[PDB]
């Protein structure tokens, strides 16, 4: 029962939520013990490993705090199907292939997802500048025309969250993506990563309406079905999912009667006007700082959401 | 006085020298 | 350096090449595992043989 006191002394003290500072100039060891977060990468020695505290079970502790470690999705793709000149923080989309055993998956940037919609019928200049041939992408989806035709394209593409690591292999590329959790880059100088969505595909929804300001403003990706081929739009909102399907129906109110007026839904499966999915949360204050993405030839505008917490969801249909 | 870097072969009574200027010409990119 | 010709040619002046080579960057890695049964006992202290 005296070893119980030693075990509870090892178990009790949480990190300090409050600390009475006197001056900021002194920088006491107590406030340093408050503000310090244990790292995730260190050199390969016993001293550096024991100092960073990687070997602690569950969470890092030198020899729980509201932080969750991220999980990484490991994807193998063909080197032709992806452009190695992509930015780091760009959200991708794994397409569920129809073979029983594949080994190689199929992911799509929204730049690459644009040229599946374009052919058969600015942003498109950069998209056709990056990927030269759509036919090397339009066979990854084997039957794209049927799948768009019976409106079952939303349930075959699931989002995967932004990219973090892209090794530059020659035939079969392996990329790493954060499917859930705090998006942070795995680089030895730990640098931040900004989720980049191209500007013409990212229309804001707070300023589209034009007082209670919340913290977590979610980012919604939205597949819709158009007569000009499907479209992949991105919506930032500071509201709930219950709010987001109502306001997205109101936002798509001209487009539904457009698709109805040009084409009568002669069968029963053409009623679905696509679906939406929450890609995760970020801070509503310093969200979506505009920036640019330069290729060798041109440059398109692209939004840069910073400090994204990726959290995918299932597809909620729009009608 | 100075050593002349050139191989010398013996052909009976005469001891003639053999030298190649190839290296002295390739560093000017000229046709030998 | 150049050779000087006596014949009439369009002669080459003092040529000088400036050539650069850039580094490669190879990022070698593996992914080893460690079971949680072998980490809780590591950061404890037992009193039993």
């Amino acid at each position: 029962r005296r070893r119980l006191q030693r075990r509870i002394a090892g178990l009790l003290p949480p990190p300090a939520r409050r600390l009475n500072i006197s001056r900021g100039s002194e920088f006491t060891r107590d406030v340093r013990g408050l503000v310090e977060e244990h790292a995730q990468a260190s050199s390969l020695s016993a001293a550096a490993v024991w100092r960073a505290g990687l070997l602690a079970p569950g969470e890092v502790a030198v020899a729980w705090s509201g932080w969750r470690p991220p999980v990484f999705g490991d994807f193998l793709i063909h080197a032709s199907s992806f452009n190695n000149a992509e930015a780091t923080g760009t959200p991708l989309f794994q397409f569920k292939q129809s073979d029983p055993f594949s080994g190689v998956d199929a992911v799509f940037t929204p730049l690459s997802l644009f040229i599946l919609m374009n052919h058969g019928r600015g942003l498109t200049r950069m998209a056709n500048l990056l990927y030269d041939s759509p036919a090397t992408l339009a066979d990854l989806v084997p039957d794209f025309g049927r799948l768009v035709a019976d409106r079952r394209f939303h349930n075959f593409i699931t989002p995967v969250g932004p990219l973090v690591e892209n090794i530059k292999s020659t035939y079969l590329n392996k990329i790493t993506t954060v499917v859930h959790g705090p998006v942070v880059s795995k680089a030895i100088p730990r640098s931040t990563v900004k989720v980049t969505v191209p500007q013409e595909a990212f229309v804001d929804l707070d300023a589209w309406l034009s007082q209670p300001c919340p913290a977590d403003a979610r980012l919604y990706v939205a597949l819709t079905y158009e007569e000009a081929g499907p479209r992949f739009t991105f919506f930032q909102s500071s509201r709930g999912h219950c709010q987001i399907m109502n306001i997205l129906r109101i936002y798509y109110s001209p487009s539904i009667m457009h698709r109805y007026a040009v084409v009568q839904p002669l069968h029963i499966e053409e009623l679905t006007f696509g679906a939406v999915a929450c890609l995760g949360t970020f801070s509503a204050t310093d969200g979506w700082r505009r920036s640019a993405f330069n290729y060798r030839g041109s440059s398109l505008p692209v939004v840069e959401i910073d400090s994204f917490y990726s959290n995918v969801s299932d597809w909620e249909v729009i009608l | 006085r100075v050593p002349i870097s050139a191989a010398v072969i013996k052909l009976g009574n005469h001891a003639v020298a053999v030298e190649s200027l190839q290296k002295m010409y390739n560093d000017t990119q000229s046709p030998y | 350096p150049t050779i000087a010709h006596g014949d009439g040619r369009r002669p080459s002046k003092q040529r000088t090449f400036i050539v650069v080579k850039n580094c490669h960057k190879h990022h070698i890695s593996t992914e080893m595992e460690l079971s949680m049964l072998d980490l809780e006992i590591l950061h404890s202290i037992p009193e039993t043989p």
